[PDB]
RNA sequence: UUGAGCCUUGAUGUGUAGGAUAGGUGGGAGGCUUUGAAGUGUGGACGCCAGUCUGCAUGGAGCCGACCUUGAAAUACCACC
């Protein structure tokens, strides 16, 4: 419907990406979520891009 | 086509202007000298000349915002000012949002309603009303302008320089939203077609004698 | 005269050897002067860009022929040591605004790191003419002991114009033919070694080694 | 000799041009139109490569010069007239005011040695010592008298302020991202100026005014912006 | 007839502030001039209109340069564009 894909994408440097859901009509600004990185087996924040 | 009609409050009835000598110069030769000046309610008194000869100055003072050495300017028992300076961009400050800003600018009407209309009467959907005010560009912050005059029903209007950003046809509508206009307003506008068609006064500003009036400003012309 | 019959005689159409260039070069003899004669390579590079560009000092074997008045503009250490290198300056700011203010200029300037006060003081003045020594080109560097001799041993600079063609000097009419072609030898292999990275297409096209008052004439 | 390319922008809901495909080149001058609150600033300020679209099309040109005179005509009340002209040279502008701090350093270090060097040749390598002198006679040459070229931009008129404004954006670029709505000078002397200057000048440049007829005399292509 | 590219030569290109319509790199301050000059009158062309300019003999042999406000020096000179 009105809710399009984005992802995720790890701020630890290397390319992992958790893949999610948005609405922009309501909200047109970025995501960040603290998730976790199994290349680094870490916890890093995913800034939202695409 | 936005939807714009200014209306008034009081409605004065006797004149509005009382210039008994002006003189007001920053840091070189004043530029206008006396300027014995009377609006008689009504008058549209497009002020005119080249850029640089200090028309904008003269409304400024005009208001009572720059003190000249004059006299006082003598406003009107119960004038309300409404003022539309040439640079607008103290009032699109502290990230007020767009319902925000235009919300505090209302004496009788209610906050929900009767603002929503008046600011979406002039293209403001739905979703362009939840963002910040100063965000926005060029004609909506001149529409903004207008629409903060809807609802304080000034009775007594200045409009600097009305017609910079509009889009050919917010400008049709404001000329046709001053044409059927009750009451006194005192513009300059530098094209020539809104200030033909629109009723006039002319006060015209050259070094040194500002020429007052020769009536349509098709006839101004007409007289060189 | 001379510059309405050295065209006739000699003629640019043709391109001519090196040993022939430095024999008619001395052949004019029509001007009694000192006569530093020297060199103009067409460098192949893209002055437009700010990362083509060509800008650093060699040395030549037998030097430029003259000492250069080089100030040293390095307080603290670099003024003791440099005090016996030859330089008419001490390191501080006194030949920068009395001294450096009513004063014409020097030859070089020798930079000292440990002291901002002479990069401020030339300013628009000795800095507007270029003689300010680029941080990379050794002008400016963290000693000064061992950049004053090697600017009085014949430190030549060269930069591209605004079209990236270098022209420094090379030697004079007084050094004998072999001296100069070694000096000759000595910028081309420099400057092709300095050659920056991104230089698309052949490097060198011209070379023309001409007379302080005299012409010109292509080598290869 | 090269050309522009495509993006594609949104501030929220409802995407604005929604994948823009475009070309600008040649000397012909794009004028550009659209109505109120659409595009249009937005859209060649994205050209310009300062900020990035969303779908990000790119459109990319990093070799020549861009010169853009913008909506905010009053932006700088501050500098004085000589620096809002030099400022328009992006480069030269960022690399004095680091160089600038030398006067206001009253202590220097170890790496800032070779780094005021390094600013320093790079100001001559594309002749900063000329930049006063160099826009001194073109702003001279926009008809802005000599007084004023020490004053600050605060106690200049706004009708002048465009002449020094479009001064600031000539600057020896093959391209201009024209925002100039003229809007404080419609003397229609300095509107009759302004038509001349353009129309005598080889670019590929842009116009975004409203004036129809000053569309007329000045752009050859139109590209309105109005539906999607 | 008209567009486009290439070679060759010659011309060609300030305000801010001056003796002057000085493009950039700086090698240099001595070249130039009678392989006919300073100035004189005589004609093109160009010209943010003062002037560059070169066919012209006669007149016939001194002009330039350094300095000087300048961000920068100078058709004083040649070359590489
Ligand atoms: N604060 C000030 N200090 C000094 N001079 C000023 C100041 N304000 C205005 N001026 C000068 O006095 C004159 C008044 O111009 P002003 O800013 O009032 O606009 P205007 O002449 O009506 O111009 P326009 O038609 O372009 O809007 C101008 O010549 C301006 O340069
Ligand atoms: N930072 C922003 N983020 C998201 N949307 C924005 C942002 N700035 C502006 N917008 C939206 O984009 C619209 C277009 O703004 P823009 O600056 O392009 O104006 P314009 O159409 O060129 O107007 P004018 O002709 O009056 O200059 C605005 O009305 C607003 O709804
Ligand atoms: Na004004
Ligand atoms: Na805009």
């Amino acid at each position: 419907g009105i809710r399009e894909k984005i992802k995720l994408v790890s701020s630890a440097g290397t390319g992992h990406f958790y893949t999610t859901t948005k609405n922009k009509r309501t909200k047109p600004e970025k995501l960040e979520l603290k998730k976790f990185d199994p290349v680094v087996r870490q916890h890093v924040i995913y800034k939202e891009a695409k | 086509n936005p939807f714009i009609r200014f209306e008034q409050d009081k409605k004065l009835f006797r004149n509005a202007l009382e210039v008994e000598g002006l003189t007001k110069g920053f840091d070189n030769g004043p530029l206008f000298k006396n300027l014995n000046l009377l609006l008689e309610v009504g008058e549209k008194l497009a002020v005119l000349g080249t850029n640089g000869v200090g028309k904008s100055t003269l409304l400024k003072t005009l208001v009572g915002d720059l003190q000249p050495d004059s006299g006082t300017v003598k406003w009107s028992e119960n004038a309300r000012i409404g003022y539309y300076a040439q640079d607008h961009e103290y009032e699109f400050e502290n990230d007020l949002t767009v319902f925000e800003w235009m919300s505090q600018w209302k004496q009788e009407g209610d906050d929900e309603q009767a603002v929503r209309s008046i600011l979406g009467r002039l293209l403001f959907s739905q979703d362009d009303i939840k963002k910040p005010a100063k965000v926005l560009s060029g004609g909506e912050k001149g529409r903004m302008l207008f629409g903060k005059l809807m609802m304080q029903k000034p009775n007594i209007l200045i409009m600097d320089q009305p017609t910079n950003h509009l889009d050919m046809e917010s400008i049709e509508s404001l000329n046709m939203a001053l044409e059927l206009y009750q009451g006194t307003l005192i513009f300059v506008s530098h094209d020539r077609e809104f200030v033909s068609s629109l009723a006039t006064r002319i006060l015209e500003i050259t070094p040194e004698r500002v020429i007052d009036f020769s009536g349509n400003y098709e006839d101004y012309l007409r007289s060189k | 005269k001379r510059m309405r019959v050295i065209r006739e005689k000699v003629d640019a159409t043709k391109q001519y050897d090196i040993n022939e260039a430095i024999a008619l070069l001395k052949e004019l003899a029509t001007a009694k002067f000192v006569e530093s004669v020297d060199v103009a390579v067409n460098l192949g590079i893209d002055a437009r860009k700010s990362d083509q560009n060509v800008r650093g000092a060699t040395v030549l074997p037998h030097g430029t022929g003259r000492s250069v008045r080089v100030a040293v503009f390095t307080q603290g250490a670099n003024a003791e040591a440099a005090k016996a290198a030859g330089a008419e300056l001490v390191g501080m700011e006194d030949l920068a605004d009395q001294i450096k203010k009513g004063e014409m200029n020097f030859d070089v300037v020798i930079a000292s790191p440990d002291a901002m006060r002479v990069v401020g003081q030339l300013g628009q003045v000795l800095g507007p003419r270029g003689l300010m020594p680029n941080p990379k080109v050794g002008t400016v560097t963290p000693n000064v002991a061992e950049a004053v001799k090697n600017a009085k041993a014949g430190q030549v600079r060269y930069r591209n114009d605004k079209n990236g063609i270098i022209h420094t000097t090379i030697g004079k009419v007084d050094f004998d033919a072999d001296k100069l072609k070694e000096n000759l030898e000595a910028l081309l292999v420099a400057l092709k070694k300095a050659k920056p990275t991104q230089a698309k297409g052949v490097y060198i096209k011209k070379v023309s080694i001409s007379t302080t008052m005299g012409a010109g004439v292509a080598v290869d | 000799m090269l050309v522009s390319s495509n993006v594609t922008m949104q501030f929220g809901s409802k995407p604005l041009f929604e994948n823009i495909s475009v070309k600008f080149g040649g000397g012909n001058r794009y004028g550009l139109i659209g109505a109120n609150g659409s595009g249009k600033s937005t859209f060649m300020k994205i050209l310009g490569g300062d900020l990035e679209p969303t779908l990000g099309n790119v459109s990319l040109d990093p070799n020549e010069r861009i010169g853009k005179l913008r909506q905010d005509q009053f932006a700088f009340e501050e500098f004085t007239v000589l620096d809002t002209v030099i400022m328009g040279h992006k480069e030269l502008w960022e690399v004095k005011q680091e160089r600038d701090r030398i006067y206001a350093l009253p202590e220097m270090s170890e790496e800032d040695g070779y780094k005021v060097a390094d600013l320093e040749v790079k100001y001559g390598e594309m002749d900063g010592y000329s930049a006063e002198a160099r826009a001194g006679e073109l702003l001279l040459g926009v008809g802005i008298p000599v007084e004023q070229h020490y004053g600050p931009m605060s106690e200049v008129a706004p009708g002048w302020k465009l002449r020094v404004l479009l001064a600031q954006a000539l600057f020896a670029d093959p391209d201009i991202l024209l925002l100039d709505q003229p809007t404080n000078n419609l003397d229609i002397d300095t509107i009759r100026w302004l038509e001349q200057v353009l129309n005598e000048r080889d670019s590929t440049m842009i116009i975004i005014s409203h004036d129809r007829h000053f569309l007329n005399m000045v752009c050859t292509h139109m590209a309105d912006l109005d539906y999607g």
